[PDB]
């Protein structure tokens, strides 16, 4: 997260760190959202490869003991069948991970509320992105969970040629684009929390940014639109 | 897909 600040510990209890086993230890690669006691929602491009994954819930500091963490294996990876590794702009960048064990919920670990199927936010709706990603283009990971205010850019604006053009699809949510705040490497798979009728819900799964950099004006961060996959999600859950 | 934000 570029342009952000360190989140407080109870603001985003649904955020998790996705990590792969690397030799002796593990390595943060992506974000994700806890949506059931034993299911996490992330981006397909994060789990495209055959590696050993775990999610950390109640994580705040990647390399210090917060006293609140549960380190949970991923047993099952379910990618959207139409995901195409080589065409992220086609969409379907979503995946669900069934955890080896169920986590225990507390003030630091909660399920993320998803929107009703088909929900489309009005333009410039207030949202926050969160994660441990780079704090500047080509920088280093944030050790502590970061948040940035990142309001939505509606499809009509985001798909105009000055923005993302035909690269954006209606199955996505764009946010930010002001050249100061955005998602960045290590944030993908994580949530976009958007404030509607007083309560937060995870409207996006961080997917992509410009090749020119993270906080590029008129290149807002692009998220898979969760509300377009609600029936797919529920049926993955119900069938496994 | 880099390293992952996916780069678009
Ligand atoms: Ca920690």
């Amino acid at each position: 997260v570029v342009g952000g600040t360190e989140a407080q510990r109870n603001s985003w209890p649904s955020q998790i760190s996705l990590q792969y086993r690397s030799g002796s230890s593990w390595a943060h690669t992506c974000g994700g959202t806890l949506i059931r006691q034993n299911w996490v929602m992330t981006a397909a491009h994060c789990v495209d490869r055959e590696l050993t994954f775990r999610v950390v819930v109640g994580e705040h500091n990647l390399n210090q003991n917060d006293g609140t963490e549960q380190y949970v294996g991923v047993q099952k990876i379910v990618v959207h069948p139409y995901w195409n590794t080589d065409d992220v702009a086609a969409g379907y960048d979503i995946a669900l991970l069934r955890l080896a064990q169920s986590v225990t919920l507390n003030s630091y670990v909660q399920l993320g509320v998803l929107p009703r199927a088909g929900t489309i936010l009005a333009n410039n709706s207030p949202c926050y992105i969160t994660g441990w990603g780079l704090t500047r283009t080509n920088g280093q990971l944030a050790q502590t969970l970061q948040q940035a205010y990142l309001p939505t850019v509606d499809y009509a604006i985001c798909s105009s040629s000055s923005y993302w053009g035909s690269t954006v699809k209606n199955s996505m949510v764009c946010a930010g684009g002001d050249g100061v705040r955005s998602g960045c490497q290590g944030d993908s798979g994580g949530p976009l929390h958007c404030l509607v009728n007083g309560q937060y819900a995870v409207h996006g799964v961080t997917s992509f940014v410009s090749r020119l950099g993270c906080n590029v004006t008129r290149k807002p961060t692009v998220f898979t639109r969760v509300s377009a996959y609600i029936s797919w999600i529920n049926n993955v859950i119900a069938s496994n | 897909v880099x390293f992952a934000a996916a780069i678009a």
